[PDB]
């Protein structure tokens, strides 16, 4: 799963967090098997 | 107030929207004890001490 975000909601990227992004648009199941990775894109995503 | 001597606010009778509280990107923690901040809303205290 692809996806660019505000640096201080990576917090809420993992099973049973919470906040706006993992209340509405993207949500992990409690039970996820996998792997959140991610990077500072402040050098390609800015203008 | 300074760290020697912090100020105590007591809160009692009144309606507590913990929501506009947690939901405040400002704030660098909101780290929560004996409660989950998401059950707030549901629960309640005799009195809230800030």
């Amino acid at each position: 799963d692809s996806f660019v975000i505000r640096g201080d909601e990576v917090r809420q990227i993992a099973p049973g967090q919470t906040g706006k992004i993992a209340d509405y648009n993207y949500k992990l199941p409690d039970d996820f098997t996998g792997c959140v990775i991610a990077w500072n894109s402040n050098n390609l995503d800015s203008k | 107030a300074s760290v020697y001597a912090w100020n105590r606010k007591r809160i009692s009778n009144c309606v507590a929207d913990y929501s506009v509280l947690y939901n405040s990107a400002s704030f660098s923690t909101f780290k929560c004890y004996g409660v989950s901040p998401t059950k707030l809303n549901d629960l309640c205290f005799t009195n809230v001490y800030a």
